[PDB]
């Protein structure tokens, strides 16, 4: 193959639908074991201020039993057939997933339904986790990154629900009742918002059977999304005490389903990332990451595209001492403009690669590829092949990258994160103005 | 003296907006007026007198200065 064959003969994603609308889906391999999970269009979002962290609530009290598998049972049977049981929450999507065994899918299928659907919630088990989750929260705020990441979040969506943290405030920790949860569950879980994703040694017939076998029990055939005002804003946090600062800035991106994600992935891509522990340093082709390892001007710096379906953040993450914050700032926002403007051909080239080999090397397992499945159902009703991500690369170039940098870059309005000793953190002022160029 | 290393400082957050997302002239007369006045207040009886009693010396002054050339019958 010619990686346009290798494209072309990748298995497709069999999409399905049971009666009460909980679509089944599912790329099949000849591996011997497989990932199935179930997806939910639920999240933090969806959460109002008495409520939130209900769904966080929710997904720690999932393998603690359910009516049919009281307490650890569940945990053994998964334990006793060498399978893995996960789950995760997101402001938007929630996920609970199995890796198995190929020949462990109907039991697995089963184990997911009953998850899903018959959660004992038990009083003296939302005291343990209420107990466990205050504890978590304390662990979460020694993570500098997902602290700075919840107040880019607080200050970009203020007012709105995308401001929300996943966990909620400790306060509502505190006070989520059994009820509250039994009420998060009975309007978020429902089938038409939930996706039954496997990949890997999976035939979709059989899962289909499976789903309805154990699901068509869910809700057949309602408060969802209000959109999330953008601001321009700071939050800073200053504590002298941190070694390094975390420095998060990002404009208002797109979401989900709009095409200006790939030229704008393309862009960060030229960006790129660095932390000190690389072997290119001074020699990569990013300018940003060659500065900041010959001058030692930052630990890490990363580049993003946050989508929700409606918005996003679209910017950078980066981890500095005192005395570079400035430095990061002008070399960053310079980049930026560096875009909107003079974009140039072969970086686009090279941004172009770094996508396709982040798109492919990512699908690598069947982990990835069963999220792939599920979150992609959740965001574009539809599993988007890499045929198609590489046709939309391809239509990129160095035109299309400098518009829609100038769309979404120049002369905009920043949401600006700081933690730490963050004193050379620029004035907001200061950085509003690295958000244009005189000379252009 | 630079940015990054003027003092210590802890446990402070602050929080802004950008001026395109702002006014420049927010309740600039319902809220200013009371102000000016507040302001006017607190400060009036530190500023004020020295001013009145320069009012009166100069009048004074002046008045006197002036009845010094009027001829006086003699
Ligand atoms: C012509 C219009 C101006 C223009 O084309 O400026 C281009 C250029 C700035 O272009 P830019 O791309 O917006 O700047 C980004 C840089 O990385 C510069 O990034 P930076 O972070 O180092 O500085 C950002 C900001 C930093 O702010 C300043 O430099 C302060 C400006 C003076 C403030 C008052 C000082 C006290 C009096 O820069 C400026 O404000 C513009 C450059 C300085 C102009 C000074 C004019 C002073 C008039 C008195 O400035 C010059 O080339 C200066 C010489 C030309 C001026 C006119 C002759
Ligand atoms: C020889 C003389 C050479 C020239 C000397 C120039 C000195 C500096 C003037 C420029 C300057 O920096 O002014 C800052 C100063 C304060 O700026 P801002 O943003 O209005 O400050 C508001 C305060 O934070 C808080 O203000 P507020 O809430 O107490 O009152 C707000 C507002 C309310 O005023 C009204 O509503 C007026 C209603 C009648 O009144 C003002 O802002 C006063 C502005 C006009 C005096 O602006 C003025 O004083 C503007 C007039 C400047 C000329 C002298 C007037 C006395
Ligand atoms: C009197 C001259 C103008 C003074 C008031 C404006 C000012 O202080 O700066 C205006 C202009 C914009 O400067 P700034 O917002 O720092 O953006 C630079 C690019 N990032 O900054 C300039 O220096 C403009 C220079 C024009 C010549
Ligand atoms: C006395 C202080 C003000 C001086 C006169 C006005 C100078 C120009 C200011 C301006 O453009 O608008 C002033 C006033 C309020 O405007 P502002 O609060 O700045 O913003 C409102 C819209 N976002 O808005 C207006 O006067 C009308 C603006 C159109």
């Amino acid at each position: 193959a010619t990686y346009a064959q290798a494209l072309q003969s990748v298995p497709e994603t069999q999409v399905s639908q049971l009666d009460n609308g909980l679509r089944v889906a599912s790329e099949q391999s000849s591996q011997p074991t497989c990932t199935v999970g179930v997806w939910i269009d639920a999240g933090s979002r969806y959460e109002n201020e008495k409520n939130n962290g209900a769904g966080y609530f929710v997904e720690h009290l999932a393998f603690k039993g359910t009516k049919n598998r009281p307490g650890s049972a569940l945990e053994k049977e998964v334990e006793s057939m060498g399978a893995h049981l996960n789950a995760y929450s997101t402001r938007e999507h929630t996920a609970y997933y199995i890796k198995a065994l190929s020949k462990d899918l109907p039991k697995a299928v089963e184990l997911l339904a009953d998850i899903v659907q018959n959660c004992s919630l038990e009083d003296s088990q939302i005291e343990k986790e209420r107990d466990v989750i205050l504890q978590e929260l304390q662990e979460n705020d020694s993570s500098m990154r997902d602290v700075v990441f919840d107040y880019l979040h607080a200050t970009a969506f203020q007012g709105t629900p995308l401001a929300q943290s996943v966990e909620g405030p400790s306060e509502n920790v505190r006070k989520l009742s059994r009820a509250d949860l039994t009420e998060y569950v009975s309007q978020h879980y429902k089938a038409p918002r939930m996706v039954l994703a496997a990949a890997g040694g999976v035939e979709h017939r059989q899962l289909l059977d499976l789903a309805q076998k154990h699901f068509s029990s869910l809700s057949g055939t309602v408060p969802a999304f209000t959109p999330c005002r953008f601001t321009g804003s700071e939050i800073r946090h200053r504590d002298d005490a941190l070694p390094l600062a975390h420095v998060a800035i990002a404009v208002e991106g797109p979401g989900w389903a709009n095409p200006d994600n790939v030229p704008l992935q393309v862009a960060n891509a030229i960006i790129g990332h660095y932390d000190s522990t690389y072997g290119g340093g001074t020699h990569m082709s990013s300018t940003l990451a060659s500065v900041a390892a010959t001058r030692k001007l930052c630990q890490s710096f990363q580049t993003f595209n946050i989508c929700y379906a409606e918005t996003g953040l679209l910017g950078a993450h980066f981890v500095c001492d005192n005395m570079s914050i400035d430095d990061m700032m002008f070399f960053l926002q310079g980049q930026w403009m560096r875009l909107c403007t003079s974009a140039t051909e072969s970086e686009v080239v090279r941004g172009k690669n770094i996508l396709r080999n982040a798109l492919v090397s990512h699908l690598d397992g069947t982990t990835p590829v069963c999220e792939d499945i599920g979150r992609s159902l959740l965001t574009y009703g539809r599993r988007i092949p890499l045929a198609e991500w590489e046709s939309r690369i391809a239509e990129v170039d160095a035109s299309v990258v400098r518009e829609v940098c100038s769309k979404y870059f120049y002369d905009q309005c920043p949401a600006v994160a700081g933690l730490g000793p963050i004193e050379q953190l620029p004035d907001y002022n200061r950085i509003r103005s690295g958000m244009f160029w005189l000379r252009f | 003296r630079e940015f990054g290393h003027l003092t210590r400082m802890r446990h402070v957050i602050t929080y802004s907006l950008s001026p395109f997302e702002q006014r420049a002239f927010p309740h600039y007369f319902t809220k200013g007026i009371p102000n000016v006045l507040r302001r006017t207040r607190a400060c009036i009886l530190r500023v004020a007198p020295p001013f009145v009693v320069f009012y009166l010396v100069y009048t004074w002054g002046t008045q006197e200065f002036e009845k010094s050339k009027r001829k006086n019958p003699a």
